[PDB]
């Protein structure tokens, strides 16, 4: 490493467009209703469960709630979309292809 | 030949950093500096783990152990046929030339180094421990 | 086949053959003279 | 393919620490610099008081909720606070004897700040500084254990 | 430190000095009443005690002997 | 100097050379309210020496263990202080010989 | 073209002259023995082909032909199993009544009273009750006869002869050049598309045409002699159409993409066959078709001789980030130039695969009447788990061998390997910390519970009653897979396993598989597993990363991969070698997998396996894993001491060999401790005092008796340790589960 003498402070080359665009690229397809959810959506059912579990705020969700499935799947896709958007943006600006 | 003084303005090989380098020992008691002149930019192995590029010309390297410096010395002499010399550096700023103490390497003779710790008897001619018993410190019959 | 019979004379091959022989001899002795606890014959 | 993140420590590739996001992210560096351990100009007794308050308050919880009298309604909190007081006392003892053992050799090399300017050694790292630091730790830790009990008694939503 | 003695059966093969990873030994001329060279141990304060020297000695018995003595930072091979 | 052209060894800068850095220390004098700092510099005034602190620790710990054995263990309602509350395993020595 | 067949013609003369010269492959062994260390080194260096020569071509040729030898030996072994099933078996009797007859395929000769091992297994047969699962595998393949097993044995012997001929041919007659081995793109294309794609497709075809009909008739109560032979099902489409009507339509629905017509024999039922307790072979056939297509498309990924495809070098050299420097640059050369790197990766994944196989074959029993043969199930799990652990330790070993021998810092500058070696201290420090944290918060939980139970405080234990450490993540995953056919796998009729939840499948009154409930004991033992795994990883990864150099010894690569020490200096450098890190990782892999298989055995015998006498399941041990596996004394009492009553009381039975091997494995294990606890310097002096007595009577051998090398002492010790422990567990498990199950 002939470069990197002082650990640049901008180690994450931040683009504020990246989180917004990953969020919109995931949640908008996640707002498409499909046959498997009974016509509903993943984000729709996730927010529905968020509401149903905020109706008793202290009491957390159960093991049999289905809020955890929506949570984990939604955030799998969302984190993947956000990190791949950051990677793609900073590879486009930089080299990498 | 006379003792060479360590030039601190010597550059260092291209190394991206490791975790096997110096520790608080360098700040407290002593560390070691090894210098050599390279004919071309070559990739060598660091004794700390990792690959570094020695620069064309003089190269300086810091280590926290003499065995590290002599491992790199034997690597540079056997894989690159260089002639490195290393020093002992203290946090005081005192530098002690170490490796070719005579200028030549110790596997060859220089006619002027004095022999030390040479028992002029056979190894089976040592006395029994009952003869060196109660010598103050606990001792071996080889003394 | 001088070299093959030199191979068969090697320590592991000769050991295998000799111990197959000894074990087979003991096994046949114990088949035809079963349960020999004492020398009585 | 530019912009590598992990760098050698202060640009020295032979010291061996490898500055890294977890090490030298400005948020992380800021938070760790603002901790009383790294406030090298502040008196060690007061940094010890803060550290001790924090630790005495935090290490009462385990003794309260997981101790041997955790299932007795009013006795769980008392027993846990007293266990934490004892542990804080033991820790103050250990701190004292560490100050007795460690600070006898007086290191001679100076310090810098990853920027080039040499700073004075932390007075904490002396016999007197560590003794007053341990005094502060004891005071603050017993105070924080007492405050942990007080919070068991006065916080609305304490279970 | 460790005690590294060298006895008068040394044949000047230099292999002990070649094999020492600490530069403890060297080859000196005509101290042994022998052929040209004899081995020496002038830097036993750097000896870690590996016994690579007496692993490389061809004489029987060894003409170089390492007696592990009191330990230090250098003898224990510490980078810390 | 020490950062000029990969010159990581300086005899006049042995702090940067040996890596003697304060990676997170700040020497700012201002952290605490001065009345609070006064309160806590005076609260620890008596125990700010090793001997005084160890005297406090000895007194407190010995008093604590003694009052715990005398009073605190019974206040905690420990089973070793209540006693068996039963005839115990007295007459059941062994499965064969039921010894006292 | 670049990808081509390239061979040397007659490189090596086929001759016996080097058989007669032991140690020909080495320059240090060709000089003949003077000491017995030569006799040991001749065997330690026999297959270290990279220490015989240094050019990669001859190494690769030796490796190829030795692989052919291994395949020929495996074929001999398989033909032997099939032959013993054809000649020394009760298989035809077992087909007619698999729920009562114990599978046996080994008969013992009546010589020294050992005909007692020929036990009453059933079917008018006397032999050794086997635990290999070969009967269930043969019934799944649709064998139904000893003649088919005999001809499979003959085919296996023919294929073994073929493999040995191929080794001789590809070493001595037409040996491939180095550029032929380095065609990794074509090798992967063929091994994915052909070895795994065409292989899975061919097995799918066998299942479509042989296994499915034969087993559908076997499950319909048809006696195996009334069942049509496989060729009658191949020739007569009317019989297959009578069993599966989609066969009336032919292969037209396949080419017209009317694949749903094949839903008769290509199903997604999931769960288990209620008649056999095994997987639906229609699901299995569909599975093999699917993965055949998948691997056949996967084997068209890499570029060989036409422009299409990928260059793996490009993929690697393109995958780099801001954290990893140059990235995967220089790894293609590593993995095309070093055999030990490939062996490391391949052994790692093969052992992980064997363990995955173990975990997936018990939960989804793929063979009929396998789930209720509790001995077969337990033995298969244990076996494949052990094979996997051994392969993983070997992966560590050969990664270290690569690092010592084939690693070059010139080809690795600021790439992932250089950057891993450059922060190895952080890796190993955090691994050490997590190992200590896991050891504490896993085993100290058991110690806390033992102390509380001994102190009379069960309310203070980490139990399902007092202080519940519930594995809620695993429980959630269980519930999620159980409810998959409802939401997330709607075309599946049932869940993959009954272990997720639901009802039990009972076959012959015995439980094939039933829901496994996870509780505090399961939490604790899974964290024990994680702990032991992390420590094994610690040892092996420390041997890999510190194979070349350390802060203790900076020139460790020159000492080699396999050296005892550097000396008693630096305080002592014993076992700094990477070989010794493998030597210790073996002990820790043993300690890990012993607990793995103990957890499996107890969990199965307590919460899954058992009988359905009335309406209600009576488990083997009685469901005591939940309340007794919280303590070490519970594992000692309720598992080791209790379940040993079948292996120590087996004298006078057909299981007496298991008690004998129990005791003998104990003996071998303890005998390992003479080599592990001791050192060479005592034994050389004892040997020379014995050599005195041999010299006195003029029987001193010319091959001088030496003590085993330090490395060999350690190797013998760990080998005997592993053998003793594993065979002790083997005898204990089998004697227990043949009796109680
Ligand atoms: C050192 C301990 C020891 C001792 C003393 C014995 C002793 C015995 N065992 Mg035990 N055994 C041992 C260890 C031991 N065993 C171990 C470790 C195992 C487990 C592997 C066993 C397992 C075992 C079994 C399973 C059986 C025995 C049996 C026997 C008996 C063998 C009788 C026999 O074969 O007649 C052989 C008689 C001879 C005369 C043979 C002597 C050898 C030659 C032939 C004599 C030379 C003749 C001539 C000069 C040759 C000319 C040249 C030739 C080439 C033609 C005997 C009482 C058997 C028995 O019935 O016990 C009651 C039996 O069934 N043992
Ligand atoms: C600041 C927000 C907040 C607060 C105050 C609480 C507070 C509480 N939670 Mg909730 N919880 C939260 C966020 C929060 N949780 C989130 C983000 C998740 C995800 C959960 C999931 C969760 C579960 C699954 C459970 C709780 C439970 C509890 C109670 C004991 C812990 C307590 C009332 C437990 C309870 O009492 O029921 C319980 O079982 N929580
Ligand atoms: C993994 C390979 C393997 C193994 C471990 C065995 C093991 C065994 N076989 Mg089998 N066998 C095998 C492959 C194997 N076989 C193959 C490939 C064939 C076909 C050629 C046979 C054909 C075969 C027959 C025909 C018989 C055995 C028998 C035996 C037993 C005694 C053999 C003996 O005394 O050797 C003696 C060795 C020397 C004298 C040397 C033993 C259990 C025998 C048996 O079980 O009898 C009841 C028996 O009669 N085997
Ligand atoms: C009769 C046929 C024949 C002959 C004369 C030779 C002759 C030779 N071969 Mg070739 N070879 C053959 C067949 C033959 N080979 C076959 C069939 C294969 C495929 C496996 C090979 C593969 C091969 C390789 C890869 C190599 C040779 C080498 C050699 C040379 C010396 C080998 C040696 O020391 O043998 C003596 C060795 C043995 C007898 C060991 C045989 C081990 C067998 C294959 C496995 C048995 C395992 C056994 C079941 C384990 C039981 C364990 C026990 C506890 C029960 C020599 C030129 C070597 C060389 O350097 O050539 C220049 C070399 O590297 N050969
Ligand atoms: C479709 C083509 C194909 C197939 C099926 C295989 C199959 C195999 N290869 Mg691979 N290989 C291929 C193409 C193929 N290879 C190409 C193109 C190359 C050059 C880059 C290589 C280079 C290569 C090496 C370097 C090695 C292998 C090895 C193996 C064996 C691994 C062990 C195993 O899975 O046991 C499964 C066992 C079976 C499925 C039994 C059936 C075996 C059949 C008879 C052989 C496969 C057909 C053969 C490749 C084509 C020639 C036929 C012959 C009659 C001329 C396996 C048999 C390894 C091995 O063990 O070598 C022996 C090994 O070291 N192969
Ligand atoms: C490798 C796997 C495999 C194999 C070998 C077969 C083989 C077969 N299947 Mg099966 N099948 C498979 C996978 C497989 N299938 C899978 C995955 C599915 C699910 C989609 C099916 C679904 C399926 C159905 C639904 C049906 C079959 C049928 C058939 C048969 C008709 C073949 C046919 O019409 O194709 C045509 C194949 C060829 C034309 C190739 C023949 C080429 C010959 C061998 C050339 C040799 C000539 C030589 C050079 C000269 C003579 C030599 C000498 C005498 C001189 C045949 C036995 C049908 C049947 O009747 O089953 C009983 C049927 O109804 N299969
Ligand atoms: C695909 C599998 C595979 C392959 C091809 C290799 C290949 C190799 N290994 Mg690796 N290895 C593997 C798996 C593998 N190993 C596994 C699983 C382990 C962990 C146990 C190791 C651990 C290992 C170490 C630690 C070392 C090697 C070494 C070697 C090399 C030489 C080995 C030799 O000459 O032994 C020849 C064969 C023997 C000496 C026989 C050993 C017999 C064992 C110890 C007894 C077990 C037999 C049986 C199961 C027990 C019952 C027997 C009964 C009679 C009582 C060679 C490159 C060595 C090397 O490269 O040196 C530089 C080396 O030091 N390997
Ligand atoms: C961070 C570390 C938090 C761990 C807290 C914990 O494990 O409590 C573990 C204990 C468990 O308490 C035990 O639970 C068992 C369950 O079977 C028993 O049945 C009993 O409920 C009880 O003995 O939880 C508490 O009682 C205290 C709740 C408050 C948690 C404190 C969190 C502190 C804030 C952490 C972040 C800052
Ligand atoms: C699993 C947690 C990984 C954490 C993670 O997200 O890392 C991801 C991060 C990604 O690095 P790069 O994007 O530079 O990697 C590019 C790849 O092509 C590999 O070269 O990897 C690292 O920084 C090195 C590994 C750190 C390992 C830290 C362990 C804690
Ligand atoms: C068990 C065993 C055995 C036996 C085995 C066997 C018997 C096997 C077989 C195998 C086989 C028997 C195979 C086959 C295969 C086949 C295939 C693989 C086919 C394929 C096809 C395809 C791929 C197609 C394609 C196409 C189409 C689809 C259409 C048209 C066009 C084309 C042609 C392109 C032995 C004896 C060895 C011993 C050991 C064990
Ligand atoms: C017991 C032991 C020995 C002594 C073991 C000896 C040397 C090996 C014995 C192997 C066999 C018994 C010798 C082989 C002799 C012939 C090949 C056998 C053929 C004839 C038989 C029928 C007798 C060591 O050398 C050793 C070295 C380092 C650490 C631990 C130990 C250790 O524990
Ligand atoms: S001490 Fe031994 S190795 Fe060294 S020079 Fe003398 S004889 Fe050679």
């Amino acid at each position: 490493e002939a470069s990197n003498k002082s650990f640049p402070r901008d180690w994450v080359k931040t683009d504020p467009l990246v989180p917004v665009l990953g969020f919109a690229g995931w949640t908008i397809p996640a707002n498409i209703g499909v046959s498997a959810f009974g016509g509903q959506s993943l984000f729709g059912l996730f927010t529905q469960s968020i509401g149903e579990n905020l109706a008793h705020f202290p009491t957390g969700p159960a093991l049999d709630d289905k809020f955890w499935l929506y949570l984990i799947t939604y955030h799998l896709g969302l984190f993947l979309t956000i990190t791949l958007g950051q990677i793609g943006v900073q590879g486009r600006k930089q080299g990498y292809w | 030949w006379t003792v060479p003084t360590l030039n601190p303005d010597t550059p260092s090989p291209i190394f991206g950093g490791s975790t096997g380098g110096l520790l608080r020992k360098a700040q407290t008691e002593e560390f070691y500096v090894i210098t050599w002149e390279a004919k071309k930019e070559q990739i060598f192995e660091m004794p700390t783990g990792g690959a570094a590029i020695m620069r064309q010309g003089p190269n300086l390297l810091k280590f926290g152990k003499k065995e590290q410096c002599l491992a790199l010395t034997t690597q540079l002499r056997n894989k690159f046929k260089l002639t490195p010399c290393f020093y002992r550096v203290f946090p005081d700023g005192k530098v002690q030339y170490l490796h070719p103490a005579d200028g030549v390497y110790p596997e060859k003779v220089n006619a002027g180094r004095v022999g030390a710790n040479q028992n002029m008897r056979r190894i089976g001619q040592n006395v029994n421990p009952i003869k060196v018993k109660f010598s103050g410190r606990m001792m071996s019959p080889a003394e | 086949m001088k070299d093959f019979t030199t191979y068969l004379s090697t320590a592991p091959v000769i050991a295998t053959i000799w111990f197959t022989f000894t074990a087979g001899l003991l096994i046949e002795i114990n088949r035809y003279f079963p349960d020999p606890l004492v020398f009585s014959f | 393919k530019k912009a590598q993140v992990i760098s050698p420590v202060n640009g020295d590739p032979f010291v061996g620490m490898l500055e890294t996001p977890v090490t030298s992210a400005p948020i992380v560096a800021t938070y760790l610099s603002n901790l009383p351990a790294y406030r090298t100009g502040v008196a060690p007794v007061l940094r010890g008081v803060e550290i001790g308050l924090a630790h005495g308050f935090l290490l009462a919880g385990p003794f309260i909720k997981l101790g041997p009298l955790r299932n007795v309604p009013e006795t769980a909190e008392i027993a846990g606070s007293l266990s934490a007081a004892g542990l804080v006392l033991i820790l103050a003892l250990c701190l004292s004897i560490y100050g007795s053992a460690q600070f006898q050799s007086t290191p001679s090399i100076g310090v810098k700040t990853l920027s080039g300017r040499s700073v004075a050694r932390d007075p904490l790292f002396s016999a007197d500084g560590w003794s007053e630091f341990a005094a502060g730790f004891l005071v603050g830790g017993e105070a924080g254990v007492a405050w942990a009990y007080v919070c068991t008694q006065i916080l609305p939503y304490y279970s | 430190a460790h005690i590294v003695k060298i006895y008068d059966t040394c044949i000047g093969c230099t292999q002990c000095v070649r094999a020492c990873p600490l530069d403890v030994l060297e080859m000196v001329p005509w101290d042994g009443c022998k052929a040209s060279q004899m081995a020496s141990a002038p830097r036993t304060e750097d000896c870690v005690g590996c016994k690579r020297c007496e692993t490389a000695c061809p004489t029987d018995f060894l003409s170089v002997r390492v007696y592990l003595g009191s330990e230090s930072t250098r003898s224990m091979g510490l980078s810390y | 100097k020490y950062g000029e052209n990969s010159r990581y060894f300086d005899l006049q800068d042995m702090e940067n050379t040996t890596g003697s850095w304060d990676m997170y220390g700040v020497d700012e004098k201002k952290r605490y309210p001065d009345n609070q700092a006064k309160f806590f510099t005076q609260a620890t005034d008596i125990i700010s020496r090793r001997e005084s602190l160890r005297a406090l620790v000895a007194l407190s710990g010995i008093a604590a263990i003694v009052t715990y054995g005398l009073k605190g263990a019974k206040d905690a309602d420990l089973p070793i202080t209540k006693g068996p509350q039963t005839t115990g395993e007295n007459g059941k020595g062994g499965s064969v010989r039921s010894r006292l | 073209k670049k990808v081509k067949i390239a061979v040397d013609r007659n490189p090596v003369e086929t001759s016996f002259e080097k058989w007669a010269k032991p140690g020909h492959f080495s320059r240090t062994l060709s000089k003949g023995p003077n000491t017995t260390t030569w006799i040991w080194n001749l065997h330690a260096d026999a297959h270290d082909f990279d220490s015989h020569t240094s050019d990669l071509e001859e190494i690769s040729r030796k490796v190829f032909s030795a692989h052919f030898g291994q395949l020929g030996i495996i074929f001999i072994w398989l033909s032997g199993m099939y032959f013993h099933g054809a000649r020394f078996s009760n298989y035809e009797a077992w087909l007619s009544d698999p729920t009562h007859i114990k599978p046996s395929a080994q008969v013992v000769w009546p010589i020294v009273g050992q005909e007692i091992l020929n036990g009453d297994v059933g079917g008018g047969f006397q032999g050794i009750q086997i635990t290999s699962g070969f009967f269930q595998l043969w019934r799944a393949s649709g064998i139904t006869s000893e003649l088919q097993l005999y001809t499979t044995a003959i085919g296996g012997l023919v294929m073994a002869a073929a493999m040995f001929f191929a080794g001789w041919f590809h070493y001595h007659k037409a040996a491939p050049k180095l550029e032929w081995f380095q065609n990794v793109e074509s090798m992967l294309n063929h091994h994915l598309g052909g070895l795994l794609g065409l292989g899975s497709l061919a097995w799918a075809g066998h299942q479509i045409h042989v296994s499915l009909p034969v087993n559908k008739l076997l499950d319909a109560g048809v006696d195996p002699k009334e069942i049509p032979l496989p060729h009658d099902l191949l020739l007569n489409r009317a019989i297959m159409a009578d069993l599966y009507p989609s066969f009336a339509k032919g292969i037209a629905p396949f080419f017209t993409l009317n694949w749903s017509e094949y839903s008769d024999f290509l199903t997604f039922k999931g769960g288990l066959n209620p008649v056999t307790g095994g997987l639906w072979l229609s699901d299995t056939a569909h599975h093999h078709v699917a993965i055949a297509v998948l691997f056949l498309v996967a084997g068209h990924m890499y570029r060989t001789n036409w422009g299409i495809g990928h260059s793996m070098k490009e993929i690697l050299e393109a995958h780099r980030g801001p954290f990893t420097g140059e990235g995967h640059v220089g790894l293609y050369e590593i993995l095309t130039t070093s055999w030990h790197a490939q062996l490391a990766i391949n052994l790692a994944l093969f052992g992980s695969l064997s363990i995955i196989v173990a975990h997936h074959m018990y939960a989804m029993p793929p063979y009929p009447y396998l789930a209720t043969d509790y001995g077969t199930q337990l033995s298969l799990f244990t076996h494949h788990t052990w094979i996997g652990g051994f392969c993983i330790v070997g992966a560590g070993a050969h990664a270290a061998i690569f690092m010592v021998r084939d690693y070059d810092p010139t080809n690795n500058y600021n790439n992932l390997l250089d950057r891993v070696i450059r922060h190895r201290d952080a890796i190993i420090s955090h691994l050490n910390w997590v190992c200590i944290f896991l050891g504490f918060h896993s085993f100290g939980l058991y110690i806390h519970n033992d102390t509380m139970s001994a102190l009379g405080r069960p309310q203070d234990m980490f139990s399902d009653t007092a202080i519940q450490l519930q594995p809620v993540f695993a429980q959630w995953i269980q519930n999620t897979h159980f409810l998959a056919p409802q939401l997330t796998a709607p075309n599946a009729l049932a869940a993959t396993s009954l272990t997720w939840g639901g009802d039990l499948v009972a076959v012959g009154g015995k439980v094939a598989m039933m829901p496994i409930s996870l509780g505090t004991s399961d939490f604790m033992v899974h964290h024990i597993h994680a702990f032991t795994i992390h420590v094994t990883v610690l040892i092996l990864l420390k041997g890999v990363l510190f194979a070349r150099s350390s802060r203790l010894i900076p020139d460790k690569a020159n000492l080699g991969f396999r050296f005892p020490c550097d000396g008693p200096g630096r305080g002592g450098t014993c076992q700094v070698s990477a070989w010794d890190h493998v030597f210790l990782g073996l002990f820790w892999m043993y300690n890990s997998l012993s607990i793995v298989i103990f957890h499996f055995s107890w969990k199965m015998q307590s919460d899954v396996w058992g009988t359905v006498t009335a309406s209600g399941v009576s488990h083997i041990t009685g469901g005591n894993f939940a309340q007794s596996a919280n303590t070490i004394n519970g594992w000692l009492r309720d598992f080791l001491w209790a379940q040993s009553s079948q292996v120590i009381q087996s004298y006078g039975s057909a299981l007496s060999a298991y008690g004998l091997i129990f005791l003998g494995a104990h003996f071998v294990w303890a005998f390992s401790l003479m080599f592990l606890f001791s050192g060479r310097g005592y034994w050389q002096e004892l040997i020379e005092s014995i050599v005195w007595a041999h010299n006195k009577l003029k029987v001193a051998p010319a091959i001088q008796p030496r003590a085993l090398s330090i490395t060999q002492g350690r190797a013998v010790g760990v080998a005997h340790y592993l053998l003793g422990g594993i065979a002790t567990t083997w005898s204990f498990f089998l004697a227990r589960i043949i009796s109680v199950g």
